[PDB]
């Protein structure tokens, strides 16, 4: 324009490179965005409920591979005969097996006693575990209603009850509406309120790893802000180790031994597992904690193999190789490796030769490569997403847990590149100056590979750090049930004498902001922990005392009612404004409200006591031309003390000269207009 | 972000010295060029001036309306745009905005409402509509200076409500004249904000 | 010279509609890099103006997609190719050849666009203790119109009468005016308009 | 060994015999045939596509879900091909009981 | 010399706009790029095969 | 889409012409300045000149080593760069190469071995190299122009054969030295494609 | 003056490696617009060159996230972090600035990294019939070496020329056919080398 010769083209480069970097990011928020495990919830048999028990089964190398169910009542008798051709019979002669399929809290879930009957286990464990997971990222769980927030679970379709053709007398329209793999990813959509893509994929032993990838892949494009992707396998009839068993595909003691020359086939087990999702830069804007990030997933189908159930061996390569280049990054990246692991005798001379295609390519540190399944068993379309908690737990303890089968390794796998460190000791994993980053693989029977990248969660330096100590804040418990609320407390009365000296106000601020509002509530403001400890253990037996227990229907609407005299005492709030300033400046506005109408103020009003007012020319009740305006301003101050904690009225009543704070509070009349 | 967040209104007579600053948070300030944009009330905008970037020279370009009475500097170091505004006149009561660029206006900022009235702050002079025979208003001529809010029925009529925006005279004062439409006895409250004088109108034909 | 640039000022748009404001310029504003350089802004109604297309075509990040651009070195085009509910206000086109612009143009006045209305010309006489207050202000309101291209006539002449409207509003998608003719004690001892609702002149007094 | 997901749409129902009874030519092939899963990974075997075979259960959506993953693993890029669709063929009256 | 910053720094501003036309019309295949439906194949209720 | 394919390589004599032709489809051909620029075998780019654009007008700015030699014109109507080589020598055996940009060289031709040797085309020198006691290797010297290519026991052999890179004397010619590593008795042949003059190597210590 | 940039001429990358090339300018390339006059070009071998990244830091379209740009205009620093058998060949820093531009930089010579390889030195005295043809060619070739580092020198020097073949695929070594062209008597009056394969001078003759 004028200087030299550039004063205006130079602003519109600018702004054409302002926006170049502004479209190039939109292309990797939409393709590679990382994909925040926000929270993981799984019921891995092992009597696991929650990952940190899960933290406590491979950290000792437990093997949960115990037995058959009888919790079920299974024919067991005829699941086993000396002639293995018997067209009923069952080889695993055990596995990893929960006891949490015969077991539903219907009432809670707003099921009846005779829909929840006729829930598939599958989907009975998906709405518990879909409330856990949520209650365990912060999220409440009720507090998704109408939220773009899709549900992914991976089902392989399994039979619980008597034929859909043979209906029983309570069971009999939902007995298709309650084992539809449909509604096991529907009834938490509609449980929890939520309003996104509610997809049950079914890709076999893949289907938590797809549907974690169908889950990221509808992130970081944007349909749902936030999803649960999961997949679980709970197998009601024994239908499947019959007929696994009947291919000769099973081993005959329900271990699933991963890359060791004892392979006999699957383990098969029976599990779940759930993990809250978000955009990276989604679950860090909002809080919500980040586990671990899943930079890059892939799917990939065997294409023609040797079998329908037969695993590709260059399918696999293109699944490990799709995932770590839509991830960004290298074979050499990925520090440990979730294999399948199946324990297949052809299946896993497989899966790792596609590893040293894959990863061992001149690997400068060994792949450490292992099996949740080996600890937990094939977990079927729970695998994936439990290998998913396992290297999110691996990620977040700093070690690698143990593959439990495969000392004696298979002799059909050439490991002479020393490219692959199978896992047959606890291999410490700590937090390094490059991203520690792993890879789980889910390949199925149907022939559909699943490959997902994760990586270390940012290291979040300071976050939500430390202040200073002051006033405590209640503590929120809240159940479902009058026999579930005296369990939240001989639950948290225990995550607290396991841990403890555990900050108050973070015990008030994950129960207050981290629970849902269930009918049944106890809330208590405890001065110490030990105080809090005692309030525990009396509620645990129905003892409230120093608790405000109380019951409700999801009420809310308070209502304020406003006493007009005979309320006042000697003091009033002499420290309530000495110890936050959310009442000294609520009396502040009321006060410069009140002072062209009145002489005395209020602030040494109540600052002082009856024994020391006797002093400032107003006496303890008496001047009724003082204690008044007091009144309605100590009303007023507390009323906007009230509202500043988040209770708000459904309606204000006032009695006779609380009329005139309620008018002041309800916006007909100004602040200064009722103090006048 | 970038956010060009403002601050520097206000009010004063006519020969003053006000201050514009144009606080620059998330671009880099000494590479653009701020520029300052006049849109007087209710009409099209109107550049004011632009300083050149400090390796353009620094250059400050003004309007043929403000030359040798504003004056536009910046800072880099406290990351600040001004407009300095000396010799007021009337002309200046408008909403000023400061945009990130001389030929290419960017992120603009939010709009600092400057006014230059030689008024004084009185309450409304609420003159009702009676109807000819229909809808029934009621005026708030002279005034000063906005805010204003007038509603009818003490804020229960709001179907038909039409709070015309407000007008200057050439004394400097304000006139809103709100009205509602429906056939019936109707009440209009202004409460002029600065001076807290609420005036009451009943009107009938 | 300067390159004197025009619009249609008064463009109607109805929403799910594509619409197009187009610009005119007298001189050349194809630079010889071959980039034109007019801008095309947005004031969206009561807040900061928006940069929506740079460099004739080039559309500013943060844009929807809908505003396109285009055109050669005379006659230039933004073609919305969706207009909602916040593609209203004030379009400016603006060139960027002969900097300084005092001005931004007249920008296009956009309007959610319905069909032609009936301006309701109500003729309000002062109320007369205003009389005794020491003005008059007759008011002829008009209501309920669209487009807003209404004379206002005060006459039995003019040139006492000052301006007040507002924006569109949302149910009705109407304008109303308040013409008033503040005034004075003794002349107080007629308002019609001309907008195209009617086409007859429409004079009630007060 | 073409990029080519394989997206079909389909509900449990009850096709055979119980797999825990098993059968008698019909044993280990039951699996194989009473799951939604292989109902899409048969497919990619047969003509030996390399794409990503999912199947889709939301019952009356199963098929319009299933078109919206195969539109995107083309929007994405993920297959080049797809073959979208859903099946409801009934072999039981269990569904209208 | 090259016209200094007359025929550069709008060489360099063809190319940050025309890699902004080809990082945009990337954003508009990654979202809505349409897919064609190639065949269709139905066996419906009836004799439709 | 754009492309910028050449064309105008070929053999001539220092002190000679040579035309160098760049198609532009997929680009308004008037909008940029467009350069020329030359990789000598093996070594790094010199840029040899450009054109500045029909709209821009400017000039034509040339190399310090090719001024009054060289000249580059284009065509909008029918839209091709031009590189005139005048006044050859042997400097410009070389790959000539047209990219488009005067500043920002964007897009490129394939380039073209446009080539000013004195030579002749004359068959391959084929002298063996006899191992000292190993490898065993073969000389091309003395052909001119390239095309070359010598394999193994008539393309038999894969590994270990190295070709070694084209290499001109002061006489104008090429000389490649083919040699494999192995253990021992190996043919090599060589066909000089522009004169078709296939010698054949058998090769002992 | 002028720009002189220099970078890191010889650098070797390894595969799923994040490597950097460096640029050195002599003069300040930040500009006053605050964008710098660097463009980073890639050469691959026996190519067409490509841009890879412009103004510095900006990345030119079709070229992978793999080649990112970090630095000032004076010390630049072109991050690939990702090298694949793509990101190989010779990488020029080329300043914008300055343009009258005779070169494009001596431009960093990529390799595919390995360890250190021994140099093998064969010396193959001319056959004789060449000596019966008019010419002396003793060869001394070096095969299977890398780094290239390594001259030949003639004792017992100056007509010596030079082969050297870009870097192969399964061993990634480089080799050197330093020729002797030659006459008729000087024949009747040795060579090695000094690559880092070895330390000590190897001299073998014919």
């Amino acid at each position: 324009m004028a200087s030299t010769d550039s004063e205006k083209v130079a602003e519109y480069l600018r702004r054409a490179t302002l926006d170049l970097r502004a479209a190039r990011q939109r292309i990797r928020e939409l393709e590679g965005e990382p994909v925040a495990v926000v929270a993981m919830a799984c019921r891995l048999p092992g009597g696991v409920s929650t990952p940190e028990e899960f933290w406590e089964l491979l950290s000792e190398g437990r093997d949960a591979v115990a037995g058959l169910p009888t919790d079920r009542g299974w024919d067991l008798d005829s699941l086993f005969h000396p002639d293995p051709t018997r067209s009923g019979t069952a080889h695993q002669r055990g596995g990893g097996f929960l006891t949490e399929a015969t077991a539903f809290d219907p009432a809670f879930f707003g099921m009846s006693p005779r829909e929840a009957l006729a829930v598939d286990p599958q989907q009975r464990l998906m709405l518990e575990l879909s409330w856990e997971v949520l209650e365990r990222a912060g999220i409440p769980p009720t507090s998704l209603q109408a939220s773009p927030t899709g549900v992914f679970v991976g089902l392989i379709p399994q039979e619980y009850g008597p034929r859909l053709a043979e209906g029983g007398e309570g069971v009999e329209g939902y007995l298709m509406t309650g084992t539809t793999t449909s509604v096991a990813s529907g009834r938490i959509a509609y449980t929890l309120g939520l309003e996104g893509p509610a997809i049950s994929v079914d890709t076999a032993c893949s289907s938590s790893l797809v549907a974690v990838h169908l889950a990221c892949q509808s992130l970081r494009r944007g349909e749902s802000s936030l999803a649960m992707a999961g997949g679980v396998t709970v197998m009601p009839t024994p239908g499947m180790l019959v007929d696994f068993s009947r291919m000769n595909s099973l081993a005959p003691d329900g271990r699933c031994k991963a890359f060791s020359a004892g392979a006999n086939g699957f383990g098969m087990a029976e599990g779940a597992g759930m993990l809250l999702l978000e955009r990276l830069s989604d679950a860090r804007r909002n809080g919500h904690p980040v586990l671990a990030v899943l930079r890059g997933t892939a799917v990939n189908s065997d294409g023609a193999s040797n079998g329908l159930s037969a695993p590709n061996g260059r399918a696999q390569v293109r699944v490990i190789q799709q995932a770590l280049a839509e991830s960004g990054l290298g074979p050499a990246d990925i520090d440990a490796v979730e294999a399948h692991g199946t324990g297949t005798r052809l299946g896993d001379p497989i899966e790792a030769r596609a590893l040293f295609e894959a990863y061992g390519r001149d690997r400068e540190q060994p792949l450490h490569l292992g099996s949740v399944k080996s600890n937990l068993g094939h977990t079927q379309a729970a695998a994936g997403v439990a290998g998913v908690i396992k290297m999110v737990l691996a990620m977040r303890a700093g070690t690698l847990p143990r593959t439990l089968h495969a000392s004696e390794r298979s002799k059909e796998i050439d490991w002479s590149s020393g490219a692959i460190s199978l896992l047959d000791e606890p291999e410490p994993w700590p937090a390094g100056a490059r991203p520690r980053r792993a890879g789980v693989s889910s390949f199925g029977i149907s022939g559909t590979n699943a490959h997902a990248i994760i990586e270390e969660a940012p290291q979040v330096v300071e976050g939500e750090r430390v202040e200073a100590g002051d006033v405590v804040a209640p503590w929120v418990l809240s159940a479902s049930s009058a026999e579930g609320l005296r369990a939240q407390a001989a639950r948290l009365a225990a995550h607290l004498r396991e841990h403890p000296g555990q900050d108050p106000r973070d015990i008030a601020y994950s129960l207050a902001t981290g629970r849902a509002a269930l009918p049944h509530r106890a809330a208590f403001a405890p001065v110490d922990e030990s105080a809090a400890l005692r309030v525990l253990d009396g509620l645990a037996t129905g003892n409230a005392d120093g608790a405000a227990v109380g019951t409700s229907r999801a009420q809310q609407r308070a209502v304020f009612v406003f006493p007009g005299q005979g309320w006042q005492w000697a003091g009033m709030a002499v420290d309530l404004l000495d110890t936050s300033p959310v009442f000294a400046a609520a009396l502040r506005e009321c006060a410069d409200a009140l002072e062209p109408h009145l002489d005395f103020e209020v602030i040494p009003f109540l600052r002082a006591e009856a024994a020391r007012r006797e002093q400032d020319a107003a006496l303890s009740t008496e001047r009724v031309d003082v204690v008044q305006p007091v009144m309605f301003a100590v009303m007023v101050s507390l009323a906007s003390m009230w509202r500043a904690h988040g209770v708000e009225p459904a309606a204000v009543i006032g009695h006779s000269q609380g009329e005139i704070a309620a008018a002041c509070v309800a916006g007909a009349l100004s602040l200064d207009d009722a103090a006048r | 972000e970038v956010q060009l967040v403002q601050s520097g209104g206000g009010l004063v007579q006519p020969g003053r010295s006000l201050r514009l600053s144009c606080t620059a948070s998330g671009f880099t300030f000494g590479d653009y060029a701020m520029s300052w944009v006049r849109q007087a009330p209710g009409k099209g905008l109107e550049w004011v001036g632009f300083i050149r970037s400090k390796a353009y020279g620094g250059t400050t370009e003004y309007a043929a309306s403000v030359k040798g009475r504003f004056t536009i500097s910046r800072d880099d170091s406290k990351s600040i745009a001004y407009l300095q505004m000396n010799s007021l006149k009337t002309e200046d009561t408008a909403v000023y905005y400061c945009t990130r660029g001389g030929t290419l206006f960017d992120y603009w900022g939010q709009g600092t409402l400057v006014t230059v009235s030689s008024a004084s702050t009185k309450g409304p002079s609420v003159f009702p509509l009676a109807p000819s025979s229909a809808a029934l208003g009621c005026l708030v001529k002279d005034y000063f200076p906005e805010p204003v809010t007038v509603s009818w029925n003490s804020g229960a009529l709001t179907s038909g409500v039409h709070t015309f925006p407000a007008v200057l005279q050439s004394s400097g004062l304000y006139s809103l004249s709100s009205v509602v439409t429906v056939p019936s006895t109707y009440i209009c409250n202004v409460n002029h904000k600065p001076s807290n004088t609420k005036v009451d109108k009943k009107v009938e034909p | 010279d300067v390159v004197m640039t025009q619009s249609p000022l008064s463009l109607p748009v109805t929403p799910g509609e594509p619409a197009s404001i187009s610009c005119r310029s007298s001189q050349s504003l194809l630079h010889s890099n071959g980039y034109n350089y007019l801008d095309w802004y947005l004031q969206k109604p009561g807040q900061s103006p928006q940069l929506l297309i740079y460099l004739g075509s080039n559309r500013a990040s943060g844009v929807p997609d809908r505003f396109s651009g285009s055109g050669s070195g005379t006659d230039f085009t933004l073609k919305i190719s969706r207009v909602e509910a916040e593609d209203v206000g004030v379009y400016y086109c603006m060139q960027s050849l002969q900097t300084p612009r005092l001005t931004f143009g007249p920008g296009t006045k956009v309007d959610i666009k319905r069909t032609v209305a009936a301006p309701s010309v109500f003729i309000f006489p002062p109320s007369d203790e205003q009389l005794k207050s020491g003005t008059a202000s007759v008011v002829c309101l008009l209501n309920n119109f669209y487009p807003r291209g209404a004379k206002v006539q005060w006459k039995v002449q003019s040139g006492n009468s000052q301006e007040s409207v507002t924006e569109q509003d949302s149910k009705d998608s109407t304008y109303s005016l308040s013409s008033t003719l503040t005034l004075s004690k003794a002349d107080y001892e007629a308002c019609e308009v001309t907008h195209q609702g009617l086409s007859s002149p429409v004079t009630k007094s007060f």
